[PDB]
C-alpha cells in the first residue's frame, strides 16, 4: 500500500 | 466555478484542532483534522477524496475531504474527517464484512 | 438524502450556478423582494404575480459536494456568488408571521433544507437542526405571496437553472 | 482544488471517482484494497453509484478505466449530520478493482499514529479549482 508504481511529483518538492 | 478534467493536487500542512478553532469555532470536534490556509484549498466536487501524509516512505490516509469555506477561501483552512479516530471502525467492518 | 434535481433531471448545484423557484400552482408568479409595512429597504420575499421568471436563487452548503441532496442544510441567496446582501433567514414579521426575508448576516450552516413535495419540491426550516422542519407556505397580502412559515401548507416548486 | 496543480497521470492511484449511473461525478474515494473504497459519509454513495478507478482525465475516451459495481454501503452509525462529524463511509465493491500501474491501495494509520500539526501532506481530485 501507499507506494505507486508511477511516483507523484509535487511542485517545491 | 471551474471543473477541471485533469486529476489536480496541492501540497498543505495540517494544523492544531485548537488552532484550527480561530477559523471554525466550536463546530471543529476531536474526529476532524483542519488542513490548509496555506494558499491552496479543497473544493466543492473534492470531498470524500484523500488527504494523505508519508509515514514509513508509504502515503496513509490521514484525512477524508469533508468541509471548509463556501468559497473556498485559501486563507481558510479545510475540515477533513479525521482517519485516526475512525479507523478502529473501518478495520471491524473490513473484519466482519 | 435524495440527490436534488432541476427540471432536466441534472443535480442542483452546491453555489455554483443559479436556480428558478417555480410554483407548480400560482401560475406564472416569480420571487421578487418586497416592503412589510413600510421600511427604508424592500427585504420580504414573495411570489409576485407581475413578475416571471423572478430573481434566481444559489443553494449553499459548506461540504465540499458539487450537488445538493435533501438532506443538506443550505443558505438560500439571491444575486451573484460574489454578493451575501441577498442571504434568506425567517423573521417574525406583522401581519405576515414568521416572513422569509434577505438579511445581511450568513450562519455556516444554513436554516433550510429542499425536500420532495408533490410534483417537485418545498422549502423546509429548521429553526432548531435536530428538532422537527416547518413548511415554508405563502400568505397572500397587498397583491403579492409572502413566504412564511405555514406548517402542512408547503409552497410546491420546480427548480428551473438560469441558463 | 483552488491553486493546485495537475497531477502526474496515474500517481496517486488510489483515487477513485464516485459517478451516478448517468456518469456525473460526484465525490473522490480512495481504494484500501481490491475490494474496499473509503469516501464521505455525507456523499450519500447508493449501490446503483459507480466506483471509476485509474482516471486521470475524465474527458478522455481512451484511458484504461475500471467502472466497479458497489455491493453494499457501510455509513458509519456515529456519523452527524447536523455537526458532519465522523464523516466516513466504506463501500464494499461487488466487482473487485484489477490493482495495475494505476490501480492500487493507499495505507491506513493506526489508530495511535500522530501526523503532527505543521506536517506537509498532500489531497487530489477533480473539485473545482474557481468558485
Amino acid at each position: 500500500c501507499g507506494v505507486p508504481a508511477i511516483q507523484p511529483v509535487l511542485s517545491g518538492l | 466555478a471551474n471543473t477541471p478534467d485533469r486529476l489536480q493536487q496541492a501540497s498543505l500542512p495540517l494544523l492544531s484542532n485548537t488552532n484550527c478553532k480561530k477559523y471554525w469555532g466550536t463546530k471543529i470536534k476531536d474526529a476532524m483534522i483542519c488542513a490548509g490556509a496555506s494558499g491552496v484549498s479543497s473544493c466543492m466536487g473534492d470531498s470524500g477524496g484523500p488527504l494523505v501524509c508519508k509515514k514509513n516512505g508509504a502515503w496513509t490516509l490521514v484525512g477524508i475531504v469533508s468541509w471548509g469555506s463556501s468559497t473556498c477561501s485559501t486563507s481558510t483552512p479545510g475540515v477533513y474527517a479525521r482517519v485516526t479516530a475512525l479507523v478502529n471502525w473501518v478495520q471491524q467492518t473490513l473484519a466482519a464484512n | 438524502s435524495s440527490v436534488v434535481v432541476d427540471t432536466n433531471g441534472q443535480p442542483v448545484s452546491n453555489g455554483a450556478d443559479a436556480y428558478y423557484l417555480v410554483p407548480v400552482s400560482h401560475g406564472h408568479a416569480g420571487l421578487a423582494l418586497a416592503k412589510i409595512g413600510n421600511e427604508a429597504e424592500p427585504r420580504a420575499v414573495v411570489l409576485d404575480p407581475h413578475h416571471r421568471p423572478g430573481l434566481p436563487v444559489r443553494f449553499e452548503s459548506p461540504l465540499f459536494i458539487n450537488i445538493i441532496k435533501e438532506s443538506y442544510f443550505l443558505n438560500i441567496k439571491f444575486g451573484p456568488s460574489s454578493s451575501d446582501s441577498g442571504v434568506w433567514d425567517v423573521i417574525q414579521q406583522d401581519p405576515i408571521g414568521l416572513a422569509v426575508k434577505v438579511t445581511d448576516t450568513k450562519s455556516l450552516l444554513g436554516p433550510f433544507k429542499v425536500e420532495k413535495e408533490g410534483e417537485g419540491y418545498k422549502i423546509v426550516y429548521y429553526p432548531e437542526r435536530g428538532q422537527t422542519g416547518l413548511d415554508i407556505g405563502l400568505v397572500h397580502r397587498n397583491d403579492k405571496y409572502y413566504l412564511a412559515v405555514k406548517d402542512g401548507e408547503p409552497c410546491v416548486f420546480k427548480i428551473r437553472k438560469a441558463t | 482544488i483552488v491553486n493546485g496543480e495537475e497531477a502526474v497521470p496515474g500517481s496517486w492511484p488510489w483515487q477513485v471517482s464516485l459517478q451516478d449511473k448517468t456518469g456525473f461525478h460526484f465525490c473522490g474515494g480512495s481504494l484500501i484494497n481490491e475490494n474496499w473504497v473509503v469516501t464521505a459519509a455525507h456523499c450519500g454513495v447508493t449501490t446503483s453509484d459507480v466506483v471509476v478507478a485509474g482516471e486521470f482525465d475524465q474527458g478522455s475516451s481512451s484511458e484504461k478505466i475500471q467502472k466497479l459495481k458497489i455491493a453494499k454501503v457501510f455509513k458509519n452509525s456515529k456519523y452527524n449530520s447536523l455537526t458532519i462529524n465522523n464523516d466516513i463511509t466504506l463501500l464494499k465493491l461487488s466487482t473487485a478493482a484489477s490493482f495495475s500501474q494505476t490501480v492500487s491501495a493507499v495505507c491506513l494509520p493506526s489508530a495511535s499514529d500522530d501526523f503532527a500539526a505543521g506536517t506537509t501532506c498532500v489531497t487530489t481530485g477533480w473539485g473545482l479549482t474557481r468558485y
